[PDB]
């Protein structure tokens, strides 16, 4: 009846430190379709973050894809925090290069 | 285009 | 190759905190050309595609109209389903449709579809020959019986072979030059230690479109779905997509493995090795 959200933070092209990048969240296979999404730098969150416009599945799960335009240095950690009715506390997913 | 017509369930 | 157009809704009911918040997106093919959100300040379909906005007001005009009527007939079945499930009025519910057309690379009709749910479970679902209905309950039987005895599927139908295809022909000249064309996808493969012993290997594919794609992973000609690790496929956010898939193998015997991918892009598939 309720499905729990899969993450994927990463970004739209290879890394490269100091270079402008786009940084994702995608989140999908939820249900139901409320959901919190931030984006986060060292903790704190990202306050210009757009997201894609609501959308389904076959199996009519839900998913949306949060982004912000970032300048990765290599100090700097960025994740991704989810809350849905299915989790108990919030899930946060930090970003790994090799994902 | 959307579709222009509706029947309630 | 083949192209499609369709339509997807979402209402939510919003118990004691308003109307229900509706949103409906169209494509063409996966790429998002139209919008409406009911909590966005225009209240008015708008564009999201730079070859839709050529389209004059009297186009955005009948859209909105259309899409308004779409999300006041989703609020009385909100309400009305409701009662089919015996449920209480404080509950959220969702109702989702979803409708459209394909064509083929000669503009010719290939197949109509519309697809209801309540919940995020089937509802009642029109049938491929455009002339029956499909209930997943006895719920929503109700609804099959009321729309079979109003003819639903005759006036859906003239849209679906028809009107849809009309206008999705139109799109795909209006959009010719910077609809995305099969991008093929970039591969590569890395290799991540996580132990003295062990290694991951991971095949990537990036920049594709369409979203379609195939990856696997075999073993001395032997398959591995289960020790293989398969991310769903994901938006770059610029209209191409990525996926990847990772297996974990005993370090020494990494030319054992072999990774095999499969895009429209691809002339042969393509098959790597670390």
């Amino acid at each position: 009846i309720q499905r729990t959200p899969k993450i994927q933070v990463y970004s739209r092209h290879p890394a490269e430190n100091g270079k402008s990048n786009f940084l994702n969240c995608y989140v999908s296979g939820f249900h139901p379709s409320d959901i919190e999404v931030d984006l986060l730098k060292n903790g704190e969150r990202i306050e210009k973050v757009e997201h894609s416009d609501l959308s389904f599945s076959k199996d009519w799960s839900f998913y949306l894809l949060y982004y912000t335009e970032f300048t990765p240095t290599e100090k700097d950690e960025y994740a991704c925090r989810v809350n849905h009715v299915t989790l108990s506390q919030p899930k946060i997913v930090k970003w790994d290069r090799d994902m | 285009a959307l579709h222009g017509g509706w029947t309630t369930k | 190759g083949s192209h499609s157009m369709r339509y997807f809704f979402t209402s939510v009911s919003r118990p004691g905190r308003g109307e229900p918040r509706f949103i409906a997106v169209g494509y063409v093919d996966d790429t998002q050309f139209v919008r409406f959100d009911s909590d966005a300040a225009s209240q008015r379909m708008e564009p999201r595609a730079p070859w839709i906005e050529q389209e004059g007001p009297e186009y955005w005009d009948q859209e909105t109209r259309n899409v308004k009527a779409q999300s006041q007939t989703d609020r009385v079945d909100l309400g009305t389903l409701r009662g089919y499930y015996n449920q209480s009025e404080a509950g959220s519910h969702t109702i989702q449709i979803m409708y459209g057309c394909d064509v083929g690379s000669d503009g010719r009709f290939l197949r109509g579809y519309r697809q209801d749910a309540y919940d995020g479970k089937d509802y009642i679902a029109l049938n491929e020959d455009l002339r029956s209905w499909t209930a997943a309950d006895m719920a929503a039987q109700i609804t099959k019986r009321k729309w079979e005895a109003a003819h639903e599927a005759e006036q859906l139908r003239a849209y679906l072979d028809g009107t849809c295809v009309e206008w999705l022909r139109r799109y795909l000249e209006n959009g010719k030059e910077t609809l995305q064309r099969t991008d093929p996808p970039k591969t590569h493969m890395t290799h991540h230690p996580i132990s003295d012993h062990e290694a991951t290997l991971r095949c990537w594919a990036l920049g594709f479109y369409p979203a379609e794609i195939t990856l696997t992973w075999q073993r001395d000609g032997e398959d591995q779905t289960q020790d293989t690790e398969l991310v769903e496929t994901r938006p770059a956010g610029d209209g191409t997509f990525q996926k990847w898939a990772a297996v974990v193998v005993p370090s020494g015997e990494e030319q054992r493995y072999t990774c095999h991918v499969q895009h429209e892009g691809l002339p042969k598939p393509l098959t790597l090795r670390w």
